[PDB]
């Protein structure tokens, strides 16, 4: 259920007021740290020398309460971007004062409004404060979905509200954030508290706030409709938005007085509670990955490295993948061994990268399901895993399975195979070097032999996420290129991101690859239609594979194999985010590269602007052969 | 009594009404006091009647002779009825209808209706009799600084806001509000005074310490002067036959001006922000200012 706080601009007795909101059901309070109306002078005598105290005492709460329950608010008289020199200088000193007091109390967050277009000095002062010794305090920029000027009642007879489509104009609120955010150099302590008005704007405006670090959603009591009984509720369109924000696990703030004066304040709250408990409950994928949301991990290299026990264990905890593998083998046996030949034709069947042998079991289950004879090899170069196979082979499989403990590129096989069954696929299909592995293993396939899988294909899609772009930025390590972290892919359950175009295919590979001029390097150009204003932060990678005929695996969200949680998408970031105006095309270029020892990807954006070529010569990221 | 004096309003008969807020310390409350001896203020011990509000007071106005209309931090507008003997001050109504600090109130020429201006950007028209909101107008784009009723018309009043708009209202039009003021976007309006004997003209003070004289009819800035070094927080016209203009400021100074805004008197007796001013209805050369320095000064105006 919902982590939710109360916004007040009036606190007569902090002890009582906090007592009230906690009984109402709130988890925290947003309140001013100095009285909102108590303007203060810093330069000009006499008001300069106003006797103190300048606010209530820090002794009024436990450090515990301050650290956990109280979000500060910048006094609304503080205006660092005033046109008046005196109000600027005064507000500068006033703003440092209010922030430094928030820091002194160790407040978990402090609220600051964006409600005009020019917040340049506001950003400077915040940024100045931020670089004054590394403190944990968060800053919540209060930004409206809709700028108050564009929400106002059409009641000025000589300044009417324009009734004309202003696509970019209706997004101007996001540009406020974007500028402020950019000026403050993408600080991790600067998040969005998104203020929702009475009337929602066009979806494209709401969609601009995907990929953005929304920590808060502010709901004024105003925007609540009233049902028959008397309870406050929200429109069906407001309800859609709440569901979008709940999956971002934002904290919900409630601002403004009670306009449903029959019900307590636990009413407004209890609706949000009713909404969260009444949502589509988490499916198999969503429940498995509920921890990994936007968690950057380096891509596994099962070739160059030896996978740990618990790694193989989760590969194996995926019944849909092995259902599909079992079937793919089942269909191939029948197509190869006519019914009349069942007891006279035994099939030579070679798992390549058998790990702890879930494919070996699938290969048995698939043979007694199709009533045909099979002879099993289990090739596995990971000697730690080969321990687990040989213990299976002795305890259970018997002489049927002939465990081989070597590289499929090296192994001199006794006989050739009818079927080579592999699992060497990464989130980007070919990024674990299934191509190079099944190429060195092709010579011991019979001239009429199948590979399962026979085809895989990688898919790229451009994304916007100033969130994930900040997570990658955060990955700078000493003793290497300061930008190296942008020139490498990450496996990541993408979430709080914006797909800007439909995935297109990048690289396809066939097995067997009978081709006389076997080359596994690639140059693919992609052109992405983009129908929104947004900011490019990188490319999501997915894959599809044909196991046999019409049995397939996909993590491509459109065609995603249902309930299969072995692969998360990959992310190819870029160093500088790229502005993309509605109707413009994102042109990206990808190269798969290799020498004798390494395989790697280089990538570039060529439109609407050119990026730098990422990871040239594999300097920042390579994959070991 | 609280340290920060916000409001100071003389009644018909010469009694002094004081609104005051706690703007620092443990309790951030407010209070309303009446002083039948105007020379006895600010002293609590020699007061005719006083009371504690739930929370501070941003603006205050008389509702006739026993009526006090209050703009509460709480987002409530409060009507306080005086006692039948004028010893007590009793809460008539307290209606939580704004979503943020009520920052300004003004009573309309009739006196059964009034208009509030909140930091929630909305302006509302009130029935003081029925105790409900008649109209709710979101005309502005920023927190509403000041609303001032027409002296003589119920349907007409000014408002100004941090959105730089000065709105002339007229509740008779289907689009009530109308945007007037100088040629270019000057500095923000802060304070509005109607002229008492030309319901066609008014004066506004800005945040840059400039007071300006405006003709609605002619909608052109006839005249202005650089009176204060800082924001102009209040403007009151003298009850005089040919009136004087009193300008309050955050520069802690009172100035009194003629009809061409030339400087006549100037008082730095205050050593904190000058908040309010009312003219003595008994001696039209006495003027009573309050400030955030808890002082109640009585000035003699040549
Ligand atoms: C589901 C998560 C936990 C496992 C793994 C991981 C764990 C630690 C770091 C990096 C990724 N992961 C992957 O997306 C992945 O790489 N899968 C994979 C790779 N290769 C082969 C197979 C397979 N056939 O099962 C699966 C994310
Ligand atoms: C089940 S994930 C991939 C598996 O294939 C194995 N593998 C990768 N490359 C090779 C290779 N060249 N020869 C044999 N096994 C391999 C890895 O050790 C891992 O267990
Ligand atoms: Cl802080
Ligand atoms: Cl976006």
């Amino acid at each position: 259920r919902v982590s939710s706080g109360r916004d007040l601009n009036c606190v007569p007795e902090i002890a009582d007021t906090l007592g009230a909101v906690a009984k109402q059901g709130f988890d925290f309070l947003c309140m001013p740290v100095f009285h909102p109306r108590f303007k203060r002078e810093f330069i000009q005598e006499p008001a300069k020398n106003r006797p103190g105290p300048q606010t209530r005492s820090d002794l009024l709460l436990s450090g515990r309460d301050w650290n956990t329950l109280i979000v500060g608010k910048l006094s609304p008289w503080i205006r660092p971007d005033s046109k008046v020199e005196k109000i600027r200088r005064n507000s500068e000193a006033a703003m440092l004062q209010e922030l430094n007091f928030g820091a002194y109390l160790g407040l978990p967050a402090f609220l600051l409004p964006l409600n005009q277009e020019d917040n340049t000095n506001l950003a400077r002062v915040l940024t100045n404060h931020i670089h004054t010794g590394h403190h944990s305090s968060m800053f919540w920029m209060r930004v409206p979905l809709v700028a108050p000027e564009d929400l106002r009642d059409d009641i000025i007879e000589n300044a009417p509200t324009t009734h004309t489509e202003e696509y970019s104009g209706e997004e101007k609120t996001w540009m406020w954030w974007h500028n402020f955010r950019t000026l403050c150099d993408y600080s991790k302590r600067i998040a969005v508290a998104l203020e929702i008005g009475a009337d929602l704007p066009s979806n494209h405006v709401i969609d601009r706030w995907l990929g953005e670090p929304i920590k808060a959603a502010i709901l004024p009591t105003s925007i609540f409709l009233t049902n028959k009984k008397g309870f406050p509720v929200l429109s069906k369109m407001h309800q859609r938005l709440i569901f979008r924000l709940l999956k971002l696990e934002v904290q919900f703030i409630i601002t403004g007085t009670n306009h449903h004066s029959e019900k307590e304040f636990c009413s407004y709250l209890q609706y949000l509670e009713y909404l969260s408990q009444n949502r589509p409950p988490p499916n198999a994928y969503e429940l498995f990955a509920k921890g990994y949301e936007d968690y950057l991990q380096s891509p596994l290299q099962p070739l160059m490295d030896n996978l740990e026990s618990q790694t193989y264990e989760v590969f194996e905890k995926d019944p849909i993948k092995y259902s599909q593998y079992q079937q793919a083998i089942y269909k191939c046996l029948l197509d190869r061994v006519p019914e009349e030949e069942k007891d006279t034709n035994v099939q030579v069947l070679m798992v390549l990268g058998a790990g702890r042998g879930p494919l070996v079991n699938a290969s048995l289950r698939a043979a007694k399901q199709a009533d045909r004879r099979i002879k099993l090899y289990a090739v596995e170069k990971n000697p730690n895993a080969v321990v687990t196979l040989e213990n299976w082979q002795f305890e259970e499989w018997g002489s049927q399975v002939t465990v081989v403990s070597s590289d499929m590129r090296e192994w001199v096989a006794p006989e050739k195979a009818d079927i080579i069954v592999s699992e060497l696929l990464g989130s980007f299909a070919d990024n674990e070097l299934s191509p190079e592995c099944l190429d060195g293993a092709q010579h011991f396939l019979k001239d009429d032999g199948v590979s399962i899988p026979g085809e895989y294909t990688s898919f790229l899609a451009p994304i916007s996420s100033s969130k994930l772009y900040n997570e990658v930025r955060a990955c700078r390590e000493k003793d290497r290129d300061p930008e190296a972290q942008f020139e490498m892919p990450y496996v990541v359950r993408l979430h709080n991101f914006h797909q800007l175009s439909a995935p297109q295919p990048c690289f396809t590979f066939s097995h067997p690859n009978r081709d006389p001029m076997i080359d596994n390097n690639r140059y693919c150009t992609l052109e992405f239609p983009v129908e929104v204003n947004t900011v490019l932060h990188g490319f999501a990678g997915y894959f599809e594979t044909v196991l046999y005929q019409d049995i397939t695996l996909s993590i491509r969200p459109e065609t995603h194999s249902p309930g299969m949680f072995s692969w998360f998408p990959i992310l190819f970031p870029i160093k500088q985010p790229i502005t993309v105006r509605e109707g413009q095309t994102i042109c990206v270029r990808f190269w798969r590269c290799s020498n004798s020892k390494k395989v790697w990807y280089e990538w570039a954006v060529t439109a609407p602007v050119c990026s730098a070529i990422h990871n040239p010569t594999g300097r920042s990221y390579t994959i070991g052969l | 009594m609280e340290r920060q004096l916000e409001a100071a309003r003389y009644r018909s008969d010469g009694a002094l009404l004081l609104g005051a807020s706690s703007l620092s310390g443990r309790c951030w409350a407010g209070s309303l006091w009446l002083f039948k001896d105007p020379c006895a203020a600010p002293n609590e011990g020699f007061c005719s009647a006083g009371v504690q509000t739930e929370a501070g007071v941003a603006d205050l106005t008389w509702v006739g002779e026993r009526g006090i209309l209050v703009a509460s931090d709480s987002g409530a507008v409060e009507l306080w009825e005086l006692d039948e003997n004028e010893t007590l001050i009793v809460s008539k109504f307290c209606k939580y209808e704004h979503d943020d600090i009520v920052s300004t109130v003004s009573v309309l020429s009739s006196g059964t209706q009034a208009v509030s201006g909140s930091k929630d950007i909305c302006i509302k028209v009130w029935d003081l009799a029925q105790q409900v909101v008649l109209s709710s107008y979101r005309a502005h784009a920023a927190q509403v600084t000041c609303v001032a009723a027409s002296p003589h018309k119920d349907s007409v009043f000014l408002s100004c806001s941090e959105d730089n708009r000065i709105l002339l209202w007229d509740t008779r039009c289907p689009k009530p509000a109308s945007q007037i003021g100088c040629s270019a976007p000057g500095y923000l309006p802060t304070s509005l005074a109607w002229h008492p004997q030309q319901s066609e003209v008014f004066v506004f003070g800005d945040e840059n310490g400039t007071v300006s004289l405006v003709d609605t009819k002619s909608t052109s800035c006839v005249l202005s002067s650089a009176v204060h070094s800082q924001c102009v927080t209040g403007l009151v016209f003298s009850p005089h036959s040919v009136p004087f203009l009193a300008s309050l400021s955050e520069d802690c100074s009172l100035a009194v001006l003629d009809s061409s805004l030339s400087e006549l008197f100037r008082s730095q007796a205050h050593r904190d922000f000058v908040r309010d001013a009312t003219w003595s209805p008994l001696n039209h050369s006495l003027l009573t200012t309050v400030g955030w320095d808890h002082q109640v000064v009585h000035h003699v105006v040549p």
